[PDB]
């Protein structure tokens, strides 16, 4: 269980 | 401190500037995505501009181009040939941007000229990982106690990782009230992600996008975007599993 980390999720700005 | 994108082309000079704190830490600059594992893998209908239309300033493959409308770039076989304006990713037709040191987010990107709305900034290039490779990198970066994260979901089993290899797009910071967005574009039958402005960005303004970050880490990074509607943390309220963040 990492302390920090994640994934950016592309999406269209609304 | 700030630097221009041409400063990243000389690794020896860059490494020396980095030691003096005038440039960010070195990474491998790449021109297109590098797949750790290769995967299994279209003319528009625009009427070619005449030489007079080209001289008069008409745009080839502009807003009515069928490829552009579907976020597909043209190839060298485009009916407009050399003049096609819909080959921005391939021709590296980047916006005029500088890399700057921010107060508490690390380095970032800023506009060096006024950027009109819907201007291509840069492609988010990196190493493309499958789920197995992603989990290996998750562990490596946690073990190394990395602060910044550079994973971006491209498809369900393709994650772009710009930690070790990428371009200056890896410096775009998150904002809860951003001025850029991702767009997914097809280039030679393969998907890429680029950043595009969503409004007129005045010269000197930091370029930001909304990460919609899927946080698997136990601890959330506080957000320093400064927006009146700031969510407080990159990732928001919820922690997700590593599997969910990686797209199942
Ligand atoms: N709004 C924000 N608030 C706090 N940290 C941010 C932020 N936007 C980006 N970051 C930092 O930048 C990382 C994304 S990579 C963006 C480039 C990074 N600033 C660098 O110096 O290389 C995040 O993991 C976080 O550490
Ligand atoms: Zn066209
Ligand atoms: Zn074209
Ligand atoms: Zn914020």
């Amino acid at each position: 269980a990492p302390s920090t980390g994640g994934v950016i999720k592309p999406h269209r700005y609304r | 401190p700030s630097c221009v994108m041409d400063d990243f082309r000389d690794p020896q000079r860059w490494k020396e500037c980095a030691k003096q704190g005038k440039m960010p830490c070195y990474f491998d600059l790449i021109e297109e995505n590098v797949y750790l594992t290769e995967r299994k893998k279209m003319q528009c209908e625009c009427t070619p501009l005449s030489k007079d239309e080209r001289a008069q300033g008409e745009i080839a493959c502009g807003e009515d181009c069928l490829n552009r409308l579907l976020m597909i770039e043209c190839s060298s076989r485009c009916p407009n040939g050399d003049y096609c304006s819909n080959r921005r990713f391939q021709r590296k037709q980047h916006a005029d941007v500088e890399v700057i040191l921010t107060e508490k987010k690390g380095w970032g990107l800023r506009a060096a000229k006024d950027l009109p709305s819907n201007t291509f900034v840069l492609e988010y290039c990196g190493e493309v990982l499958d789920h197995k490779e992603f989990k290996a990198r998750v562990k490596e970066y946690a073990r190394n106690k990395n602060i910044h994260y550079y994973f971006m979901a491209l498809k369900n089993d393709e994650i772009i990782d710009a930690t070790q290899k990428g371009n200056c797009s890896r410096f775009m910071n998150h904002s809860c009230e951003p001025n850029c967005e991702t767009q997914k574009w097809t280039v030679n039958g393969q998907l890429r992600v680029g950043f595009f402005t969503t409004k007129l960005v005045p010269s000197g303004s930091e370029l930001t996008f909304d990460y919609q970050f899927q946080r698997y880490g136990k601890e959330a990074q506080k957000c320093f975007c400064g927006s009146a509607n700031c969510r407080g943390y990159l990732g928001g309220e919820n922690r997700v599993s590593i599997r969910a963040a990686g797209g199942k």
